[PDB]
DNA sequence: CACAGTGATGCAAA
DNA sequence: CACAGTGATACAGCC
DNA sequence: TTTGCATCACTGTG
DNA sequence: GGCTGTATCACTGTG
């Protein structure tokens, strides 16, 4: 005997295709005689609970502009877009769920563990007071996806994948608000629930736009609501908070409607200038917001105070685009880190050339000093040269050996000397945006923060001139500045990463070339509903069953 | 009609379809690029130089008081007469109707370099719903100059808009608006002998009158060939506006028009149906009271044009049409269309 | 990139960098064009680290920073 | 209770990591309260007599320059080389089966299949005639293959795969020679065994040579002599015949020691010249041969007639390297196929622009030619432009569809008529060598081929005079001139193809990431053991237990 | 001694570790490329020019009556005075040793091309077996001129030889060899001096005496600093060879020799451990029956040599070293090794 | 005539 | 301080 | 009622 | 005494 769910959660979490399932039910139930494994129908018509649209649920009150029908499923992502010849050109397919039919899943899905938290917390198990579910949205594009052949639209070679994961849980039982629910591995792919699938470039402005709007109306409308839904029993009340802080700074700057990403204004957090960063690398503060971004583009739109380009420029800080996503200001800890190893490889690339003495920079020497320090890693710290640069990289990079086997290239010992305090100084920096709980974990790091950063900028301006005179890069000016700030605000900087929508990435080229229709028009149906089945704790509550 | 091809440069992929050509002493200017403007050129109107089949796309500043324009996708055009651009409605790369009308001109020429004035004026009384793939034209009489505004596509009103189809379009109402730009006010009235909504559709304006052909009816999913003359009579009092149906129509959708001589006009370009193109061009002759429309000679259309699905363009100015043909070749390459110049 | 790999430091200044490169000038398709110096045995640089303007690259189209 | 042999069946073939299989035992047994599956540890105790290396056997008389141990697994594939400092650097990593036992456990894994094939023509189970085993070989070099990051050698990132496939055993009863074993899909990727797994550029011919020449001694020590093993109780001998044809264009010209890449003489089997292959297009023969080669090679060497550079290559006929491998002439169908829709896709590319009428066009000319045919032929034939032509679009290519898509492109209905009918001839020609028996199979397109291929070449030398008066592709050579022969000599065409291999490439790229342990020193080893798993017919028979 | 880079033109990828380097009248010649010849190049000799730092290969032609010998990765390879450059053994793109003696001349010179005569001599009696690495050099005594090699590597005997070691590498018998030319014969000579085999050392021909310094024995792994004197001596009858030890050796494996000026030689590269170069350069000057080993400045090597692995290089005659690093990596292509040359005054 | 998938749908069988 | 693998080996523990 | 297998328009390794 | 379960090693891939 085994039970549906569970062979369902065998086969999805253990990456079997249907074919392949199916083979090993028939030979398992060939060679045996007993049916141990149930069947592929039995299988599909048990994960139709998991999925959305299959739960009542009810919104006080009713949602602006969202249909009030509980049983929609997967749906297509043009949202009814004119396809005529007349109208502009649609290039795209793309599949989505509804935002509020896929939370009540998630929802009813966690409904055990909230339950099991809510008794942990000892606190009876049939509270209705209102909940509070916080949820971390991420928004991602991916390249090199290769298109196929058949009849359709020319899509483009480039994906966009939007998901929602949810981190924590609250509950009102007196003065203070009590945790029910945290996911104690935020940037695990296993819990990263897709919502919008689509193949169209992430630049393309306008098909962005267009595929996209739909879902931000609805999380503008279900911001000010209240969810009831019968969990164990007793109808329950849930509020939502969103939180939108999985983007990289690309896309956070196509999407809040600032300027592209080369340009005077290098942080969206603050506004400031690259000069005046470079010369200050300390004190600013964070004073951008969504409303604030709207606001600025009526004024460069209206032009109230009849200004030249330069002054309009000058008054409206950066933006130039009318924003249609609000975005928390937040710095994200992956890119940042690989955007600071990158500055340390071309740091380390100057030192060993000597550029503060005698910089006869040559065409030949600038490739002989990359080709020595490439041989020098790969010979000593066993890194193998990349075009681009990735987090393994990055964490095998930033160590104190990197810098020991470094300093053997380099002839001068103050060179040795300041290299080494630099890197130990981010060495110390670093473990404070990046933890989970950066007040629990680590608080002598978190406490001693502004000295490290001050001594930081300080040698960075003192001993490292020849390179950050009136240019600092934006990573190294958001981790300089604006980490306490942000930590106050937040709580932890690295569990609102975008790690866990980088491996969704992972898991969706899997899955679209090992687990779903090789079609044009049903690919991204199935990779998303597959993937969804991926991300459900009730599945994976069972392969980790033997173990209680 | 003479067809040549024209290479263009660096700028190629800030030309997408729905954009607009304008005509300001014999040169052209090319406005509603793809996406929002960059640091290059942050005003967002370009100087469209062809010459000897080059295409090259500069610059434009504007002046010091003048409003900084979203990038539109299918504006109604017209022109006025001291010469100005007035444009109405279009989609923002937001994909949200706009429905302000901005008026365009010149503040000074220096030496192969224009400064363009931007003007946002507000409508008062029935003002038009934001809408797109709409007709404006400017109609002269007694003296007194107005303009007439048919309708188009418009997303569905916020009492019966649903995410599940948001980006669903209807076609507007097929009022007539009456619009004074002297104090900007707008009259609606409804003619009986207007029932059906159309869509990207020919405008003609004559003295005293404003002729429409072709269309799209969304709701029917048809391309009724219906003649339709617009007279507008302007008392002391309020005005006064008539409907006439007349017979000699054709079918055509989003087509080119241009003007090659005085009372003359010709077309080119559209979609019969779904995927038939129109192939044929028209001319249109055009008198004191009495009209016509003849079929002129096909040009010798190229082996691309003749197998695209689509096709789009705008109009010179100076007897000449700039249309293009996708590439439908984009293994990350920048050239992703094709385009090309035809002379009347 | 064939034999013209424009993934190198053109100054001690060199804000390129391959993962955050961004198109300033509106020639740059795909990858980031390079302007060519004569001076000594000569050297290509990047159009953005040499802080000139659109109109100026066009017109290009030499000593640089620290050969002037 | 699933035996650990049927446990390691399912695993092997359901394409399920050591990890997963092992995630899934623990909660069927914890969720069921029986062992429902086998652990690990039997399935790896259980897979032991499948791999090379656990079945005695011998060799009379005895290998020369082979060792005469039966108990040798996965060795190393460098052979020994040399690897100080003073020596010629070392950058390759390769894991190699011997090939002795190899092939005794590849015909181990077969006996229930050769008995059965005994049994279905009335012969005695227990015969101990000499069986004679066909045996083809195949060689690929892939491309894209990343390195890894650690300490070692700097491996580049290119790999080459040797492998190769019992194709068919015959025994000797009374005064005939019967058939006992027949592959049934030749080209399937569940018969592609591996041999020797290398990460090497594919023309580096010092590494290459270095890696690859134990395998040829080997063989060669193999092909004259006779193997006794043990089967079903009773002692059997076994005899060896090995055809090499899985080497494509590229790798077959580089290693049989002629001009690479294009020359002068085209073709791996005559002599002719590409000006006497356009001039003649119908009648040539087979000549060239490893011994012909080797002896061509000796004369350019030593020079004995003392003539100057061109005239020695005229009389070595392009052979300016010493062979190494002896490759049986014959013609790749999957590559033969692919050249020949690249060649019909260039004549499309002309045909629209009107070449034959326009002696003289420009690049730009010519590129829009080539964008316009790329998006007519997707409107009606439903493809996309691909920078390398590949199987699926030939396929997709060469049907009448295509031609008649095309057809309203060309502003001339007299070249319709010319186009339809070269690709009539085409598709009349192409069953003949892309079935895997044309005998019993395509009778009717067998016997009529020469008509069909002279009237092919006169149509190209009337007609499409303006790309090939002068130059013919070696492709279209091959299948007009060297074709009605080679079907009579061994049987069939697309039987003996590179089709395994290619698809055994997916195979090796999938178990790279998904079923090898991840370090620069273990990769090649894990994924040859999983590879030849995989490929182990005893494993394959128990999923198809139901029928 | 100053050290400068060279750049190699497209062709870069004819160099590989252990090419051969001859020089006739000034003029300098490339021999042992990668791979075997192509249609560019089928002889696979080049003419090795350096013009304003810039190294080009260009193409050489050989005469009517040459014998194309295949390309040979660690030959023997001595000079003879009509000048003529004799090769043996090596290992050919197959991976097999070879056993045949070529002879290289020079038939027409004429504007910027060169023409080579090659021509296969086949030896008889104690015919020394297929080797890489060793040593041969030709001495004069008394009027009459022969030929003095050493041993090497090779492979193991045809007898003993297993697919599973098939590529390993044995070294040969200590045995010396003279080598006449006119009659192309030989004849094997047994030491009491020399007991274990040498591989990759560095030969010193003087008039009637073979120096024989350097050297890397793989029966024991250790690179001895032994330095030996032979001496030939050719009356009417058979010859003489002794051999002597002389205190004084260095330790050095695959070393570059350079003649300088008359009587003076330079040695400067090679191995003194494995994971270690010598950064050293030696200088030996010779006399009627003593030698002299000293020490040279060392010359400012760039920081991409002392940090290098591995290096090879050859000589161009002229007091210039040609050597050759390892740099970038296994990528795209642009740029696979990195040469430089050493001028030694 | 490469071939083993690939997942949902639908009709036939016990 | 990303995280779920990737397989072979060795050793503690239980029926 | 629950199982089982055929069918469709594609894939990837070239 | 023999089968079972789990820690450990140097790495991966999506960025
Ligand atoms: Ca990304
Ligand atoms: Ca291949
Ligand atoms: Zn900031
Ligand atoms: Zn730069
Ligand atoms: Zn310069
Ligand atoms: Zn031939």
């Amino acid at each position: 005997g085994l039970q549906p769910a569970v062979c369902l959660a065998i086969r999805v979490n253990t990456f079997l295709s249907c074919s392949q399932y199916h083979k090993m039910y028939r030979t398992v139930k060939a060679i045996t005689g007993r049916q141990i494994f149930q069947p592929l129908h039995a299988l599909r018509n048990a994960e139709k609970v998991l999925l959305p649209g299959y739960h009542p649920f009810e919104w006080q009150p009713p949602l602006k502009n969202v249909s009030s029908r509980t049983d929609v499923g997967i749906i297509d992502g043009l949202s009814g877009l004119a396809s005529s010849v007349d109208e502009y050109p649609v290039d795209t397919i793309a599949k989505r769920f509804r935002y509020d039919s896929a939370l009540v899943s998630a929802l009813m899905d966690m409904e055990e563990d909230i339950l099991e938290g809510m008794r942990s917390q000892d606190l009876d198990d049939y509270l209705n007071g209102p909940f509070t579910v916080v949820v971390k949205e991420s928004c991602d594009g991916m390249g090199d996806v290769s298109e196929k052949h058949g009849s359709g639209p020319a899509v483009p070679e480039k994906a966009v994948r939007f998901s929602f994961t949810v981190m924590r849980i609250t509950i009102e039982h007196g003065s203070q608000n009590v945790k029910v629910f945290e996911e104690p591995k935020p940037n695990s792919e296993l819990c990263c629930k897709p919502l919008c699938l689509m193949l169209a470039d992430e630049s393309d402005h306008e098909t962005l736009t267009a595929i996209l709007s739909p879902l931000i109306a609805e999380r503008e409308a279900m911001k000010s609501s209240e969810l009831t839904l019968e969990m164990g029993g007793i109808p329950r009340t849930f509020k939502f908070i969103f939180r939108g802080t999985g983007y990289d700074e690309k896309l956070v700057r196509e999407v809040e409607g600032l300027e592209a990403s080369g340009s005077v204004y290098i942080c969206t957090l603050c506004d400031t200038t690259r000069l005046e960063a470079s010369q200050n690398l300390v004190f600013h503060s964070i004073t951008r917001s969504h409303a604030e971004n709207l606001q600025r583009y009526e004024v460069w739109r209206s032009n109230p105070y009849h200004e030249s380009v330069e002054e309009l420029r000058d008054r409206v800080k950066g933006v130039s685009a009318k924003p249609f996503i609000e975005t928390v200001p937040s710095i994200d800890a992956l890119h940042c880190d690989i955007g600071n190893a990158a500055e340390f490889y071309k740091i380390f690339q100057l030192e060993i050339g000597e550029v503060y003495k005698h910089p006869n920079a040559s065409k030949e020497e600038r490739k002989r000093w990359q080709a020595t320090l490439d041989k020098h890693l790969r010979k000593r710290m066993n890194l193998k040269p990349i075009m681009r640069m990735n987090g393994n990289f990055a964490r095998k990079l930033m160590t104190q050996e990197t810098v020991d086997a470094v300093c053997e290239l380099i002839p001068s010992e103050e060179r040795h000397e300041a290299l080494r305090e630099l890197m130990d100084l981010y060495l110390k920096m670093k473990p404070v945006w990046r933890s989970s709980c950066p007040a629990k974990e680590c608080p002598e790091s978190l406490c001693q923060y502004s000295f490290n950063s001050q001594r930081f900028a300080e040698l960075l301006s003192t001993k490292f001139k020849y390179r950050y005179e009136g240019k600092i890069t934006n990573y190294f000016h958001k981790t300089l500045a604006h980490v306490p700030e942000i930590i106050e605000r937040d709580g932890s900087i690295g569990a609102w990463a975008s790690e866990g929508n980088e491996s969704g990435n992972k898991l969706f080229r899997r899955f679209r070339k090992m687990n779903a229709r090789q079609s044009k028009c049903y690919e991204m149906e199935d990779v998303l509903k597959h993937h969804w089945l991926y991300t459900s704790k009730y599945l994976q509550k069972f392969m980790n069953a033997h173990n209680a | 009609m003479s067809l040549q091809m024209v290479t263009v440069g660096h700028n190629i992929a800030l030309i997408q379809p729905g954009f607009s050509l304008m005509n300001f002493d014999g040169q052209v200017f090319f406005f509603g690029q793809k996406g929002w403007p960059k640091r290059s050129c942050p005003t967002g109107v370009f100087h469209f130089d062809i010459k000897q089949n080059h295409l090259k796309l500069k610059p434009a500043i504007f002046s010091k008081d003048s409003c900084y324009l979203p990038p539109l996708r299918y504006p109604a055009t017209c022109s006025y007469k001291k010469h100005q651009y007035i444009i109405h409605g279009g989609k923002t790369p937001n994909n949200e109707l706009s429905d302000k009308i901005y008026i365009m001109s010149v503040a000074c020429k220096n030496n192969k370099k224009v400064t363009f004035r931007c003007t946002e004026k507000d409508l008062v009384g029935d003002v038009p719903e934001p809408r797109y793939g709409h007709s404006i034209d400017v109609v002269y009489s007694r003296g007194k100059s107005m303009g007439v505004l048919f309708g188009g596509r418009s997303y569905m009103p916020s009492t019966q808009r649903t995410t599940e189809k948001w980006n669903s379009v209807a076609d507007c109402l097929p009022h007539v608006f009456l619009i004074d730009f002297e104090f900007g006010c707008a009259t609606s009235y409804i003619l009986p002998e207007l029932q059906d909504g159309l869509s990207f559709h020919v405008s003609i304006a004559r003295n005293d009158t404003v002729y429409i052909l072709g269309g799209h009816s969304l709701a029917s999913n048809i391309r009724p060939a219906n003649l339709y003359r617009i007279r507008v009579d302007l008392p002391l009092g309020t005005p006064a506006v008539n409907c006439t149906v007349l017979p000699g129509g054709i079918s055509v959708s989003s087509a080119i028009l241009t003007q090659t001589n005085n009372d003359e006009f010709v077309i080119v370009g559209g979609y019969q149906l779904e995927n038939q193109k129109r192939m044929v061009c028209s001319l249109v002759s055009l008198g004191d009271n009495t009209i016509e429309i003849s079929e002129m000679e096909t040009p010798d259309w190229t082996s691309d044009i003749k197998h695209s699905k689509i096709w789009f363009g705008s109009n010179m100015g100076n007897g000449t049409i700039f249309l293009g043909i996708p590439g439908d070749n984009k293994q990350a390459m920048s050239e992703a269309f094709y385009f090309y110049t035809l002379r009347c | 990139e064939s034999v013209t790999g424009y993934w190198i430091t053109c100054c001690p200044t060199c804000d390129v960098d391959i993962n955050t490169w961004v198109p300033f000038y509106s020639t740059e398709l795909n990858k980031p064009a390079m302007i060519y110096c004569s001076h000594g045995d000569g050297h290509w640089v990047h159009a953005q680290c040499m802080d000139l303007e659109e109109r100026t690259l066009i017109h290009l189209s030499y000593y640089c920073n620290e050969h002037v």
